[PDB]
RNA sequence: CGAAGGUGUGCUGUGAGGCAUGCUGGAGGUAUCAGAAGUGCGAAUGCUGACAUAAGUAACGAUAAAGCGGGUGAAAAGCCCGCUCGCCGGAAGACCAAGGGUUCCUGUCCAACGUUAAUCGGGGCAGGGUGAGUCGACCCCUAAGGCGAGGCCGAAAGGCG
RNA sequence: UAAGGUGAUAUGAACCGUUAUAACCGGCGAUUUCCGAAUGGGGAAACCCAGUGUGUUUCGACACACUAUCAUUAACUGAAUCCAUAGGUUAAUGAGGCGAACCGGGGGAACUGAAACAUCUAAGUACCCCGAGGAAAAGAAAUCAACCGAGAUUCCCCCAGUAGCGGCGAGCGAACGGGGAGCAGCCCAGAGCCUGAAUCAGUGUGUGUGUUAGUGGAAGCGUCUGGAAAGGCGCGCGAUACAGGGUGACAGCCCCGUACACAAAAAUGCACAUGCUGUGAGCUCGAUGAGUAGGGCGGGACACGUGGUAUCCUGUCUGAAUAUGGGGGGACCAUCCUCCAAGGCUAAAUACUCCUGACUGACCGAUAGUGAACCAGUACCGUGAGGGAAAGGCGAAAAGAAC
């Protein structure tokens, strides 16, 4: 899950981060909040998910 | 352009307490934490977006973290922000 | 400060002896004063805290040649 | 009785408080000897 | 370069019984391991009014220093010790005294 | 554990 | 099939000491001959820790003051409720600023803390609680005063402005 | 590298991985909030408030970048007066702060000793300030010597508690010369002939070596005591590996290691060869450092306290010759000998360890050793600078005592 996403464009790349934040992300922080999220395995996952597409992002973007 | 994703991380976690639950369902009125910064705008932005409801006013304060006195050693909560959010007539979480 | 500046001279400490050989730390201050010094090639005066040493260098040397060494030693007159 | 010490936040920090140290080169010492021992609270801190 | 692994079959050369054969479940990082019927302990576990309620004496399974456990050949009935060799670009193990891969 | 906000809240006379 | 250390006993040398051993101890010790010393403590109003004495003595912190019934509890003069009594009332009431920094409220516990007991508490643990266009800060302006671009002065640091 | 892992107190819950992108280690990258030289302004440090320029969901409002001071350079503007200068704006370059000692320079005590005390000593010590480096400083004779000779500076052992200085008291204390470590000499004050001509500094390539991850690494069994043997007893094997550490009592042969032999995609220091850039070889002639040397006055440094006092430095006032000239050779003069000041550069032997790795100890073993073996410069005390503790040990294994 880290050269799979290496070769997108920066359109999908934006695309990608925004439903990893959108969904998954804070969706994820508000069961755990109430109680109803069991496999929290999940959040420390997506968290490392985000950082990877900015990294990428980073080294595409402007250098 | 990152106002999309900090509405997306301004929102912490829900508050469930007895003035919360009386707060609800007497004023419509949702309570939840907040990022220690958060303006109001952005926790206006964010509940409508989010959470697609419609706002009237919100009301934002710092709690001050505790002091406890852990096993041998004194230690300190972190500060944390919560607002009350005033829902419209239409309210739906 | 009282510093030449043309020679560099300074204030420089020492001792003053008496007849009994007590030695009290003085200071020894050179002789310095205001002076304007007209300039032809750049046509005006030019105030300089000299020295009576240094005032008598300037008449040996240009007052030219003074300003040179003066600009390249990087302080403004 | 009234005694030595009357507190006084604005006092303290005007006093010894960081910036105050920072403005004298004795203060900027008196910094840099607490930073080599290795104190936790290099001054008073509001 | 571990000489034992998750999944072997192993003698106990010294401790309370030595010379009992068995399998290594798991290896700690502090060079011990955990194999059945070997050190039994029996713990005293505290009932607790959570989901779990053990109660009684668990005979549970105690770690044993891997010093202590050396692989067993299998074919001629005694333990013997383990090297490291390269074979086909791959570091594999085998034992001693007309030595033959694992 | 310091605290570092020391603000005033006069309440009306 | 038991080292050092500890604790007794019995022998032994004119002495500081040595030897053997009972019990505890639990893994180190060291002959002889030489070598080097942080090499020997009863005192220094010696230093540190521990423990005695006075002694179960003085004291228990304003002479405003308590009494009873019921409740809870293992236990009630002190906690809760009720009825009386007494005290302050330009305060011993109600508010702030400064200063403290969760002492606030609820549940639960009584080890230590409370100069006594304690079910009680500003004690322990957990949870909850601080909502502003109008209050204040912030912000605009300035007093004493501080800092101070250039500048003046000063061995350097720096002083004054 | 890998069959294990998701740091610790500290178990659990939920999961990843097991033949390769789980985890871990190393190189090179990315992210790197706020305070702090803090640098957009301010400020009670971790806070408040902005301007300009770039792009965007309801005007709403957002995201990024820039905006300190000083020095130098260039451009454009620009007074009192024509010109001009001062001044102002803009752009680029450099600096700012911190850090244990060592180095150079600018200032500079007192206690104490003299059995008092003032010269003197302590002492150019403590301390304050400035600047730079990995070392710094000094350094190629206007030096010594003795009329015999040596040829930069620096450091160590002698000379030597010697000669001298000294209320000739207390004390201070050389040099010449000798033996060693290490050695390297140059450039400008200027023209001509010849012009990459050696040596240097900065950027590419290639070899070797080293650092930053690592890999393999020999050889023991049976009985006795025992909770457990590595111990006793008996018989074996390895050793270019019995250095160490761990393992239920003391292990060369159980484990990690050790001697030994290997390892680098990428980044790096060192020694060479090969390219580019910039100053620059060799010969002839000339020149060869002036408010300086020296002197008067007042001080300081040389072992040398003004004494018969040479030599050096300087505050003040004066002031040559310039190579047929000048300096020194311990008052001074003459004769001889030696050197050429008033302009600069220069590694080696030398000093120290905040920090990194390995190794060692007739060093300590918890009132010792760092104040700190235990999340100690902490708790605590003080307005503040500052002061500053106590506290180690279950067991082989929690098997930490169900009932």
């Amino acid at each position: 899950m880290k050269a799979k996403e290496l070769r997108e464009k920066s359109v999908e790349e934006l695309n990608t981060e925004l439903l990893n934040l959108l969904r998954e992300q804070f969706n994820l922080r508000m069961q755990a909040a109430s109680g109803q999220l069991q496999q929290s395995h999940l959040l420390k996952q997506v968290r490392r998910d985000v950082a990877r597409v900015k990294t990428l992002l980073n080294e595409k973007a402007g250098a | 352009m990152i106002r999309e994703e900090r509405l997306l991380k301004v929102l912490r976690a829900p508050h469930v307490s007895e003035k919360a639950s009386t707060a609800m369902e007497k004023s419509n009125t949702i309570v939840l934490k907040v990022a220690k910064d958060a303006t109001k705008a952005e926790i206006k932005a964010a509940v409508q977006k989010l959470f697609e409801v419609e706002v009237e006013v919100v009301n934002t304060l710092v709690v001050k973290g505790k002091v406890k006195r852990h096993g041998q050693r004194i230690g300190r909560r972190s500060d944390w922000k919560k607002a009350y959010v005033t829902l419209k007539e239409g309210q739906n979480l | 400060s009282r510093v030449c500046q043309v020679t560099g001279k300074r204030p420089v400490t020492g001792n003053n002896r008496s007849h009994a050989l007590n030695a009290t730390k003085r200071r020894f201050l050179p002789n310095l004063h205001s002076h304007r010094f007209w300039v032809e090639s750049e046509k005006r005066f030019v105030t300089l805290r000299v020295s009576a040493k240094g005032m008598r260098v300037i008449d040996k040397k240009g007052i030219d040649t003074v300003l040179a060494e003066l600009r390249a030693r990087g302080e403004k007159y | 009785m009234k005694r030595t010490f009357q507190p006084s936040v604005l006092k303290r920090n005007r006093s010894h408080g960081f910036r105050a140290r920072m403005a004298t080169k004795n203060g900027r010492q008196v910094l840099a000897r607490r930073r080599a021992k290795g104190r936790a609270r290099l001054t008073v801190s509001k | 370069a571990a000489k034992i692994r998750r999944d072997d079959e192993v003698i106990v050369l010294t401790g309370k019984d030595k010379g009992k054969r068995g399998k290594v479940k798991n290896v700690l990082s502090s060079g011990k391991v955990i194999v059945e019927g070997i050190n039994l302990v029996k713990k005293h576990q505290k009932p607790v009014p959570a989901l779990n309620q053990p109660g009684g004496i668990v005979e549970k399974e105690a770690a044993i220093q891997v010093s202590n456990v050396a692989i067993f050949n299998a074919a001629t009935g005694k333990a013997d010790r383990v090297g490291f060799r390269f074979e086909d670009g791959k570091k594999v193990r085998f034992f001693k005294s007309n030595s033959e891969t694992i | 554990r310091p605290v570092y906000i020391p603000r005033p809240r006069p309440p009306h006379p």
